[PDB]
């Protein structure tokens, strides 16, 4: 099944500044 | 540093992006640029190649976005989101995407796409955020000064524990962030903020607030960008609300965040001589109206109240302040004791008694 290709989709990382 | 969980990474060390669409912000070429300068950053310190496609699939795909973009991640206007990333991966992973209501320049203003990039590369690579604040990996965006850019040490660390060291690092020495648990730790300036003891050490400050027992680090630039990252010295006037800061001949005036107008001035202003090129620490006393400015092995007493250098200045350390060596790196005060750093020692100074009391190492005033 493809439990393992969602992997990457979860720990996509943001970059922040603050307004 | 960290890892993604399962410890996601490429199984190839040959890798291609692709820049699937441009911002307007930059020209084609100055963003080609970034990106290869970003990749660089990567592939300077690891085996791994980066190879730009200009049609098809590749494993990093780059794009600009505005809100809903495609993913269901949407970007949120100027500020806020930059960027993102997905971890190593088919398809989305190893992509990265920027927002495109941020203004993108290749300068200090609007936000720089190289380090933005970089940031979000370290992702595609493998690495997640870091909560070492020198760190390239940090959660949160500083820009970093004028001066060419180096790969903090803890983000090197990281990237090498995927996929091991180059052939030829071309700048091998990473900067570390201080510990302030070293004995060896040596300050470079000190001062109180809104009650607060503010440590400066290289591009860092500690702040310390004395009912807390361990300090906040903090990028000086990410209180004051247009100040220098290293410092001399620093001093406050606590009524007034004012820091003021050091660094080769000139000086700031800072109320919080905002360097007041006519910052920075010529410390010959303050009526120091030409030879003096650095006051090397500095404390003022309240009740006083005086400033102590040090430089070398002298001192000089500087009259805030009257705008004027007092009479008979300078003079020597080492008749003034016998006892504390010939040097003062930082110095601060409170309660009528002087705390004199000099390399990894701090001499705690009676006003009272016009003596040493207590001997200490420098990095106790971290609680370390
Ligand atoms: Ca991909
Ligand atoms: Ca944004
Ligand atoms: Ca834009
Ligand atoms: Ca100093
Ligand atoms: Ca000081
Ligand atoms: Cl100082
Ligand atoms: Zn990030
Ligand atoms: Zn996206």
């Amino acid at each position: 099944s493809e439990e393992d290709l969602q992997f990457a989709e979860r720990y996509l990382r943001s970059y922040y500044h603050p307004t | 540093y960290n890892v993604f969980p399962r410890t996601l990474k490429w199984s190839k060390m040959n890798l291609t992006y692709r820049i699937v669409n441009y911002t307007p912000d930059m020209t084609h070429s100055e963003v080609e640029k970034a990106f290869k300068k970003a990749f660089k950053v990567w592939s300077d310190v690891t085996p791994l190649n980066f190879t730009r496609l200009h049609d098809g699939i590749a494993d990093i795909m780059i794009s600009f976005g505005i809100k809903e973009h495609g993913d269901f991640y949407p970007f949120d206007g100027p500020s806020g989101l930059l960027a993102h990333a997905f971890p190593p991966g088919p398809n989305y992973g190893g992509d990265a995407h920027f927002d495109d209501d941020e203004t993108w320049t290749s300068s200090s203003k609007g936000y720089n796409l190289f380090l933005v990039a970089a940031h979000a590369f370290g992702h595609s690579l493998g690495l997640d955020h870091s909560k070492d604040p020198g760190a390239l990996m940090f959660p949160i965006y500083t820009y970093t000064g004028k001066s060419h850019f180096m790969l903090p040490d803890d983000d090197v660390q990281g990237i090498q524990s995927l996929y091991g060291p180059g052939d030829e690092d071309p700048n091998p020495k990473h900067p570390k962030t201080p510990d302030k648990c070293d004995p060896s730790l040596s300050l470079d300036a000190i001062t109180s903020l809104r009650g607060e003891t503010m440590i400066f050490k290289d591009r860092f400050f500690w702040r310390l607030h004395p009912q807390q027992v361990d300090a906040e680090l903090f990028l000086t630039k990410s209180f004051w960008p247009e100040l220098p990252n290293r410092i001399d010295a620093a001093y406050e006037h606590p009524s007034h609300d004012l820091i003021f800061i050091f660094r080769g001949r000139k000086f700031w005036a800072l109320n919080g965040y905002d360097i007041l107008e006519g910052y920075p001035k010529k410390i010959s202003e303050l009526g120091l001589p030409k030879e003096v090129k650095k006051i090397s620490a500095a404390v003022h006393f309240e009740d006083t109206g005086k400033t102590l400015l040090f430089s070398g092995n002298q001192v000089w007493r500087y009259d805030d109240t009257n705008h004027i250098m007092d009479k008979d200045y300078p003079r020597l350390i080492e008749e003034d302040f016998p006892g504390i060596g010939d040097k003062v790196d930082a110095v601060y005060e409170k309660n009528g004791y002087i705390y004199f750093f000099n390399g990894p020692i701090q001499f705690e100074y009676s006003i009272w008694s016009n003596r040493i009391v207590r001997v200490m190492p420098a990095n106790s005033i971290l609680w370390c």
